[PDB]
């Protein structure tokens, strides 16, 4: 609850100052501000004829003379056109293709556990937290990410009584001494039981096997 | 002040041989940063930090310790 | 990725001439936004790049003593004799793979050998990390322990590899043996990256063959034009000319922009299997490949990316 609560407060702290980690959400705006002043600039293009003007070239020239001059002003508009809604075609696919990708992780990361790797965001997934935005959506990802390290002392299989004792859930590690049963997440030394291992073939077979004595609890529960 | 790269003729940058995250590129490897008397600088990309591991077969390497951290992607809808 | 171009408006409209570069004022922003489009192709080229071939930012490095379960990884790995720094599949993956009008060829902004050298850092820490270099910090995990927890995944306990272990070296390195077989005999397996050279190239070849067609022109040539006819008949005769020759710019332009959304998905669809297959293990059918899933091998690729997947049959 320490850990959680100062990193919701970094988040707020990125985006009222940062402002370049929405820009990906501008650049939705900022395509479609050069898109919407493309057409109005093409307006003042002559097209080849002497002026852009409609009002210019049919009551200034006869009417066999307008309509070459008004036919290459309709049909240099109608290219301006065939470029405008083509390219909405293809910036809408590059939407689309990111809205099923939204969809995917709202369905997966956000509703339930997923253990997909740097999908759901970097490291081990708990869950997902998502948020509005225009134009988009922002999602919050809370992660399980170790940190510290600790070198140990590990071997395959435990050596007791002639058959190989195989760790069922779990490693085997030791700190020099005394050989232990942890956890690949975390350390949490414990005594190997025989419920904690399982017994398959012998111990030739098996290369870098130890010898320890693995402890049974029915033992000291004969007297008892 | 000139300085020849795969891309083409340079002019006007310092080639150094410091080599670290840089923020306009340019081609071929060669990228363009502006640090402090100041000037833009150009040299060759860096891929990280080194890190070499240590191997052998009896070591194993058990972490202690987690942190939570929260991180943001934002998708276009 | 793709092969970066850049089309220039004077030198391929205009056939260097006064008359021509003077009429373009008129037409104005036609070729301005066509050349920013191009350049938009550009940008997302090099994020292909970023997001495919460097999931980490942190670099890993082979120790130099070399003893990892009883196999041969050796082809992987890069070779420290050379200058340049390859594999020994990789030498075989870059050599299958094969006069200016005005149109240059960007180059890239990532080589191949920095390519390479993110691909040995992501195989040395599959093999001496384990599954834990792209979702944290790397620890040290054994090769011996690596296998016994990625056959928990698909249901199989401890007993199959500590005992088989010298018949899986066997099955393994005979079998990685016939990948550098094929790849070396027969050049059709690379050839859909062979297609990104070739589409590009008849996407070239198409642009430059335009200028001598007349396009409902008398004369393609715009000097004869301006030495020989009047010029009030001049203007209508080099207008044909740029105005179609716009017509398979606008062509260009376009079919690049459908083959950037297809190279697009490719690579979104190589960045998920670089960042589910090669940095953990999936439990999926005919995604990490066919049957069980076990490692991935990501190696170096002109154009793109060469997968080698580890099965379990």
């Amino acid at each position: 609850a320490n850990q959680f609560n100062s990193a919701i407060g970094k988040i707020q702290d990125s985006l009222s100052s940062t402002a370049s980690a929405l820009g990906k959400l501008q650049d939705v705006v900022n395509h479609n501000a050069q898109a919407l002043n493309t057409l109005v600039k093409q307006l003042s293009s002559k097209f080849g004829a002497i002026s852009s003007v409609l009002n210019d070239i049919f009551s200034r020239l006869d009417p066999p003379e307008a309509e070459v001059q008004i036919d290459r002003l309709i049909t240099g508009r109608l290219q301006s056109l065939q470029t405008y809604v083509t390219q909405q075609l293809i910036r809408a696919a590059e939407i689309r293709a990111s809205a099923n990708l939204a969809a995917t992780k709202m369905s997966e990361c956000v509703l339930g556990q997923s253990k997909r790797v740097d999908f759901c965001g970097k490291g081990y997934h708990l869950m997902s937290f998502p948020q509005s935005a225009p134009h988009g959506v922002v999602f919050l990802h809370v992660t399980y990410v170790p940190a510290q390290e600790k070198n140990f002392t590990t071997a395959p299989a435990i050596c007791h009584d002639g058959k190989a004792h195989f760790p069922r859930e779990g490693v085997f590690v030791s700190n020099g001494t005394h050989w232990f049963v942890t956890q690949r997440n975390f350390y949490e030394p414990q005594i190997i039981t025989t419920d904690n291992t399982f017994v398959s073939g012998n111990c030739d077979v098996v290369i870098g096997i130890v010898n320890n004595t693995v402890y049974d609890p029915l033992q000291p529960e004969l007297d008892s | 002040n000139v300085f020849q790269t795969r891309a083409g003729c340079l002019i006007g940058a310092e080639y150094v041989n410091n080599s670290y995250e840089c923020d306009i590129p340019i081609g071929a490897g060669i990228c363009a940063s502006y640090q402090t008397s100041q000037s833009i600088i150009a040299y060759t990309m860096s891929l990280g930090a080194e890190n070499s591991v240590a191997y052998s077969n009896n070591s194993i390497a058990i972490p202690t310790n987690f942190t939570i951290s929260v991180t943001t992607e934002i998708l276009p809808v | 990725s793709m092969t970066k171009t850049s089309v220039d408006c004077t030198m391929y409209i205009c056939g260097d001439s006064t008359e021509c570069s003077n009429l373009l004022l008129q037409y104005g922003s036609f070729c301005t936004q066509l050349k920013r489009a191009l350049t938009g192709i550009a940008v997302e080229q090099d994020k292909n790049t970023q997001e495919v071939f460097a999931q980490v930012k942190q670099i890993y490095k082979t120790p130099p003593i070399k003893y990892f379960g009883g196999f041969n990884f050796s082809q992987i790995l890069p070779d420290p004799s050379k200058p340049s720094k390859r594999s020994f599949i990789e030498d075989l993956l870059f050599n299958k793979v094969t006069k200016f009008k005005g149109l240059t060829v960007l180059p890239p902004l990532l080589t191949d050998e920095m390519i390479a050298q993110y691909t040995s850092a992501l195989l040395a820490g599959t093999i001496t990390s384990g599954w834990t270099f792209g979702a944290g910090a790397a620890l040290q995990i054994p090769f011996a322990m690596q296998m016994a927890y990625r056959f928990n995944g698909i249901g199989v306990t401890q007993n199959v590899l500590y005992e088989n272990q010298k018949l899986i070296a066997n099955q393994f390195n005979s079998a990685i043996g016939k990948i550098q077989d094929s790849l070396s005999s027969t050049a059709s397996a690379l050839g859909k990256l062979q297609d990104v050279v070739n589409h590009n190239a008849q996407a070239l070849n198409t642009l430059v063959k335009q200028l001598s067609s007349k396009f409902g022109a008398i004369s393609s040539v715009l000097n004869d034009i301006f030495s020989r006819l009047d010029p009030p008949e001049a203007e209508v005769q080099i207008d044909r000319l740029i105005t179609g020759r716009l017509q398979s710019l606008q062509t260009y332009v376009t079919q690049q922009l459908i083959r950037a959304a297809e190279i697009r998905a490719s690579a979104n669809l190589a960045a998920t299997k670089m960042s589910e297959c090669v940095l953990g293990q999936s439990k999926r059918v005919d995604f990490c490949g066919k049957g069980y899933h076990l490692m991935s091998f990501p190696q170096s690729a002109p154009h793109g990316v060469v997968f080698l997947h580890v099965t379990y049959v």
